[PDB]
């Protein structure tokens, strides 16, 4: 979807500063739980 | 409005059922720009709903038990 | 700004269904060495 | 679908980083928007191994700390 942003190095770090800290917090432990549960779904 | 605002109205909510209501409620009346905090919010309360416990700040090992 | 729009849990696992696991970890690699960068800075 | 790899393969020729702003701006417009976002990996992955004048196979967590 909006994802595409995520994978963009320079504009990333760039609307992070809008965000907050404690946000971006959740997101990454949000994100690193969802990317943890396509690795046991793809597999072997 | 800040997360905590949300928090506060959407920690009145029980039994998650009710939750998802009035989440969806809000989706299509929402700010949209506003909306995002909302979801912020939402995920709280649906975490600490899901193992019936108040967190102030949610810790990573429950975000695998959300639905 | 429309970064926060990413933090959602139920909305991170739609948006990551159409994309492939090796990209996957490319954007978590990107958002922790971002989130790392103001961990140092705001935090510390 | 095309895969990042495709992508670094053409822009492996892109030098001095103006050409590849140029190049990236270039594909902006016109892409696919869906496939861009693997464009983009190859983007920052050229953009990375450019700016350090090394050939990365996959790029350290170490070298994303110096893009601009």
């Amino acid at each position: 979807e909006a994802l595409k942003i995520l994978n963009n190095i320079r504009t990333l770090r760039a609307q992070a500063r809008e965000c907050t800290l404690e946000t971006l917090e959740e997101m990454l432990e949000k994100l690193e739980v969802v990317v943890n549960e396509r690795r046991e779904e793809e597999s072997a | 409005l800040t997360k905590t605002d949300y928090l506060m109205r959407l920690r009145r909510c029980q039994t998650i059922d009710t939750l998802e209501r009035v989440i969806e409620k809000n989706k299509y009346e929402l700010s949209d720009n506003e909306l995002a905090v909302f979801y912020s919010a939402a995920d709280h309360r649906l975490a600490e709903l899901t193992m019936n416990k108040l967190y102030d700040k949610i810790p990573s090992s429950v975000w695998k038990f959300i639905r």
